[PDB]
């Protein structure tokens, strides 16, 4: 009955998965960024 | 069948789809 | 405080988290 | 007290994520695929 544990491995699933959404964000924005400074 | 589920719990879990729903489609999409 | 979820509806968000999971790395990464 | 709409809301938008995906996947499977052609 309590689904705790499933919802908080959900919570940590997905926030990992947001942690990596912005770390490739950033990284994105900084290739572009290079690309302007190499051309 | 019904499960019990933490309210703070479901508004966080709520919190990072809505992060996922905000910014994976820019970077999908190009 | 607790909210009530059905059982069937938990296990078809927890697919779709798996789903998101199982293939948003390998795009994100290269 | 019943979450049943809030739950599916996030299923819509997790159902939507994962199409957007899956979409994603294919079109960067279908670009490499073209870039053999091309070279
Ligand atoms: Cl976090
Ligand atoms: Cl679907």
């Amino acid at each position: 009955e309590d689904a705790t544990n499933v919802v908080r491995g959900l919570i940590v699933e997905l926030s990992n998965l947001n942690r990596l959404i912005m770390g490739t964000h950033r990284d994105l924005e900084a290739f572009k960024r290079l690309n302007y400074r190499k051309t | 069948e019904f499960v019990k589920v933490r309210k703070k719990d479901l508004e966080r879990l709520t919190t990072e789809v809505m992060q996922i729903r905000d910014f994976l489609p820019r970077i999908l999409n190009g």
